[PDB]
RNA sequence: UCGGUGGUCAUAGCGUUAGGGAAACGCCCGGUUACAUUCCGAACCCGGAAGCUAAGCCUUUCAGCGCCGAUGGUACUGCAGGGGGGACCCUGUGGGAGAGUAGGACGCCGCCGA
RNA sequence: AGCCAAACUCCGAAUGCCGGUAAGUAGCGCGGCAGUGAGACUGUGGGGGAUAAGCUCCAUGG
RNA sequence: UAACUGGGGCGGUUGCCUCCUAAAGGGUAACGGAGGCGCCCAAAGGUUCCCUCAGCCUGCAGGUGUUGAGUGUAAGUGCACAAGGGAGCUUGACUGUGAGACCGACGGGUCGAGCAGGGACGAAAGUCGGGACUAGUGAUCCGGCGGUGGCUUGU
C-alpha cells in the first residue's frame, strides 16, 4: 500500500518491518495464477499464507497453532519445516503449482530460508 | 562476571527507585541504556594525523574501536568540507557500559582538579545527562560524556543518577 | 512616495480591468473611506498626493490607512524611438484599482471635517470616488 | 579531455566497442568484459 | 536577450478512457510520472506509458495515485 | 471476541479521556555457534518463556486542531443580441463555480487463523 | 484582521478535444492537372505600443 | 563580399533544452518576458539489501519534524513506496531482432512487448539494451583506420 509512517523509540521495530514489508510489497502481488506466499515472523512461531491479492481472498494457510505443530520437539528453525510442509500440501490441494515468496519485511536468513526451503522441496516452485 | 554496578543496580537500586517514586510496575523504573563518549577534533580538518592519536586513546580508554565521523556539512568560517573526518564517537552497552561506568565514576572522576562536583542542572530535560571532559589523563583533549538513561524527565533521571553515585553538587 | 523594494519580475503585463474587485469593498480600519466607482491605474504619485491631501487638511489627530499598493510596473521606451527592439524599463508603479475598492480609509472625531478632506482626496484621483461610512456590523 | 577508446580482447583481435573516458582520472588502460561476437563468450577487452 | 524558446514536443495523453488499443500502443508521453502505470501498463525509458495487452484504457486511482489500466 | 493480510486513502488523521492480556502479539531476559555493527547482540540473526500489561497494539470519551460539506445565490461562460466617446458595461437562452453558511465526521468494506 | 500576482495555486467551470453509441443529412484510398504561399476589415480572447493608430503580431468566427 | 529587420545602415540574432505569453487536448507569432547547452560520471551505470531529510528546541545525545532538504548540471513534470542517503557484488555503458504505436511536409526524432545468444545481481519473483525525464550536437560527398573474404576485363 502506500507506506506508513515512520517511529520513535518503541514501535520502531513495527514500523521498520512493515515500512520494510510495503517495499517488498510493490514489486511483488498476488496474482491469479502464482499466488502470494506472506510470511510472518513472530517471537513464539512463524504463520505462511497463500493470498489472492488481486481478488483479495486467501487460498492456503497455515501456521504453529495447529495440532500438527502446536506443541512439540524441536527448536524455531526446525519447527518451521512443519510449517513449510503443510502449506506447500494445502497448495497442492487447491490446485496451486508455483507461487511468489516474499520475506514480509524480515530478511531471508533462518527460518524464512528454512522455511522457503521446506515448502520448496514439496513441489512448489519459487 | 556481571559488573559491580551492574548487579548493585538490580538489586538494591531498583527497589529503592520503585519506593522513592512509587512506581505501579517494575519495568517503568528508568534504568541505564547506553553511554555515548564523544571528542571533537576540528582541528583534525588541519591535520589529518591528529585523528590517529585521537583513536589510540579512545580505544585504550573504553575497550571498543571508535567510528569516526565524517563533516556532514561545508561550513565556510571553520574552512570545513563536507566528507573530510573531525571525530571519533563510541557507543557502549551492556556490560561494557557498566564496567566503563565503574572506572569513571570510582577511580577517574575525582582525579578533576579542584574538583567539587559536577553540575546536576547538565540535564538535556529528558533524563539524559551530559558532562564534558577538559583533559585525558583523568583516566588511568576534551571528551563529552553523555548519559542516556530511560528516565522520562530530569528529576527521575537525576535520582538514578544520585543512587549509582554521581558528585552532584 | 510608495515603491516596491523588491519585485521578481520587472516587466510585465498590463494588468487586466474587467469585472469588480475581488474585496476590500468595505470600511476596514478607519471610520471613513473613499469607495472607487469605475477601473482605473492609479499611480504612486496619485496616491502621495491624496494622502498630502487629507492629511494637510486635518493637520493633526486622525488616522490615514492606505489600503491599496501600487506594486505593478508599467513600461515606456525612450521617446522617439520607432517600434520594436525589445520592451521599454520601468516607468510608472500603479495599483490596479477595480470599481467597489475602498482605496483610503480616515479615522476623525468631526465628521465634516473627514468629508471635506476625503473630498479633497478625490479629486487628485483619477476615477469617480463615494465616501463610504463604516457600517457597523 | 575525454577522448574515444577502442575496447579488445585478447583472443579476437577485433575491435568491438567504444566508449569515453577521462583521461587524468583513468591513466591507467582501462579494461572490462562485454560479450565478443566472434569469440561468443564473456571475455575481457582490454582497452587498445 | 530573450527570444529563445525550445520547439514544441507534444505532451499529454494519447488515448483515453473507453479507448481500445492494441498491446503497444502509446498512452501518455509525459515528463516524470504524472500518471503511474497500472495493470497492464508499462513505462518506457522517458516515462512514456505504453500498453502492454490489448485491451480498453481505463483511468483510476489505484494505492492513492493516478494509474492508467488496460481492462483486457 | 482477538491475531495476519488486503481495498478505499484523514468523514479514517492528530490530540485528549477511561481501560484490556483466555489463546494470540509484544515487551522481555541470553549470545554457544551461523550472521552483523562506518563502534555497540540498540538494529539484523540465533535459542528459550523468568516477570508484564508500563509502552507498542486493541478498545473507549470528547467536534478541541485538522478533514469532508450541501441547497440557494453570485462570479464566469457557449450561442444570440443591446449600450458606451473610450477603458468597458448589460441582457435572452443553455451550462455554472470558488469562498461562505446549515451541517457531517473520533472511519468503512473483504479474506483467512485462534 | 483587510489585500495583489503571465512565469503563485488549497480549488476550478463554460467551451473545446479524444473515443463509443442512437437519430438525422458529404468522407476515404489510388492516380492526371493545377493555382495559392503580399491578405483586408469587423466580433471575441491576448502580446508589443502609451489603459494610442484605418498600427503590428497571434488564436477563434463572419 | 548572407539573411532577419515596423525603410535601409549601425547594434543584435541565426542550432538544441525548460518555463510564461498559449485563450484547462495538441499546435500557435513578434528585434515578446526569464534562463541554460556544445558537457560530466569507470560510477554520479546494473542489481540485492538497508536508512530517512531540512528546519526547530534542549543539554555528540535526546524530543519534534511527511516533505518545506536532496535530486552532477537551467527550468518544469516527478520523486518520502523514494528516482534522496549507505554498503555487498559486478559491467546490460551487451550481440541478433522489433509485435505494435506517438510526433513531423519530408529527411527524420521517440517509446517499445516478446524471443534467441551469452552474462550481472537476487534464494526467488524478477530487473539490467547507460544515467529520474526532457538539451550536451551536424545530412550527404570525400577520405583514414581495424575486421571479413564478396567481386570487375584471358587465366
Amino acid at each position: 500500500a502506500y507506506g506508513v509512517k515512520i517511529a520513535k523509540g518503541k514501535a520502531y521495530k513495527g514500523a521498520a518491518l512493515k515500512r520494510r514489508h510495503i517495499r517488498i510489497r510493490k514489486k511483488v502481488s498476488g496474482t491469479a495464477e502464482r499466488p502470494r506466499l506472506v510470511v510472518t515472523r513472530s517471537n513464539r512461531g512463524i504463520t505462511a499464507q497463500v493470498i489472492d491479492d488481486i481478488a483479495g481472498h486467501t487460498v492456503a494457510s497455515a501456521s504453529t497453532l495447529d495440532a500438527s505443530i502446536r506443541g512439540g520437539e524441536g527448536d524455531k528453525s526446525a519447527k518451521a519445516q512443519q510449517v513449510g510442509k503443510l502449506v506447500a500440501e494445502r497448495a497442492k490441494a487447491a490446485g496451486v503449482e508455483a507461487v511468489v515468496f516474499d520475506r514480509g519485511g524480515n530478511r531471508y536468513a533462518g527460518r524464512i530460508a528454512a522455511l522457503a526451503d521446506a515448502a520448496r522441496e514439496a513441489g512448489l516452485k519459487f | 562476571t556481571t559488573p559491580r554496578l551492574k548487579t548493585k543496580y538490580r538489586e538494591e537500586i531498583v527497589g529503592k527507585l520503585r519506593d522513592e517514586f512509587s512506581y505501579e510496575n517494575v519495568m517503568q523504573v528508568p534504568g541505564l541504556v547506553k553511554i555515548v563518549v564523544n571528542m571533537g577534533v576540528g582541528d583534525a580538518a588541519r591535520d589529518s594525523k591528529l585523528i590517529e592519536g585521537a583513536i589510540r586513546d579512545l580505544t585504550t580508554i573504553t575497550g571498543q574501536k571508535p567510528a569516526v565521523t565524517k563533516a556532514r556539512k561545508s561550513i565556510a568560517q571553520f574552512k570545513l568540507r563536507e566528507g573530510q573526518p573531525i571525530g571519533a564517537h563510541v557507543t557502549l552497552r551492556g556490560d561494557r557500559m557498566w564496567e566503563f561506568l565503574d572506572r569513571t565514576l570510582s577511580l577517574a572522576l575525582p582525579r578533576i582538579r579542584d574538583f567539587r562536583g559536577l553540575s546536576p542542572k547538565q540535564f538535556d530535560g529528558r533524563g539524559n545527562y551530559t558532562f564534558g571532559l577538559t583533559e585525558q589523563v583523568m583516566f588511568h583533549r576534551g571528551m563529552d560524556i553523555t548519559v542516556v538513561t530511560t528516565a522520562t524527565n530530569d528529576d527521575e533521571g537525576r535520582a538514578l543518577l544520585r543512587h549509582l553515585g554521581f558528585p552532584f553538587k | 512616495m510608495l515603491i516596491p523594494r523588491r519585485v521578481k519580475h520587472r516587466k510585465q503585463h498590463h494588468p487586466k480591468r474587467s469585472g469588480m474587485s475581488k474585496g476590500g469593498t468595505q470600511v476596514a480600519f478607519g471610520e471613513y473611506g473613499i469607495q472607487a466607482l469605475t477601473p482605473a491605474y492609479v499611480t504612486n504619485r496619485q496616491i502621495e498626493a491624496a494622502r498630502i491631501a487629507m492629511t494637510r487638511h486635518i493637520k493633526r489627530g486622525g488616522k490615514v490607512w492606505i489600503n491599496i499598493y501600487p506594486d505593478r510596473p508599467l513600461t515606456k521606451k525612450p521617446a522617439e524611438t520607432r517600434m520594436g527592439s525589445g520592451k521599454g524599463s520601468p516607468e510608472w508603479w500603479v495599483a490596479n484599482v477595480k470599481p467597489g475598492r475602498v482605496m483610503f480609509e480616515l479615522s476623525y472625531p468631526n465628521e465634516k471635517i473627514a468629508r471635506e478632506a476625503l473630498t479633497r482626496a478625490a479629486h487628485k484621483l483619477p476615477m469617480k470616488c463615494r465616501i463610504v461610512r463604516r457600517e457597523a456590523g | 579531455v575525454r577522448p574515444k577508446i577502442t575496447l579488445a580482447c585478447v583472443e579476437c583481435k577485433e575491435r568491438n566497442y567504444i566508449t569515453k573516458k577521462n583521461r587524468r582520472n583513468n591513466p591507467d588502460r582501462l579494461e572490462m568484459k562485454k560479450h565478443c561476437p566472434r569469440c561468443n563468450a564473456h571475455t575481457a577487452h582490454r582497452e587498445t | 536577450r530573450n527570444g529563445r524558446d525550445s520547439n514544441a514536443q507534444r505532451l499529454g495523453v494519447k488515448r483515453f478512457g473507453g479507448q481500445v488499443v492494441n498491446a503497444g500502443e502509446i498512452l501518455v508521453r509525459q515528463r516524470g510520472t504524472h500518471f503511474h502505470p497500472g495493470a497492464g501498463v508499462g513505462r518506457g525509458g522517458d516515462d512514456t506509458l505504453f500498453a502492454l495487452q490489448a485491451g480498453s484504457v481505463q483511468f483510476g486511482t489505484f494505492r492513492g495515485r493516478k494509474v492508467v489500466n488496460i481492462v483486457p
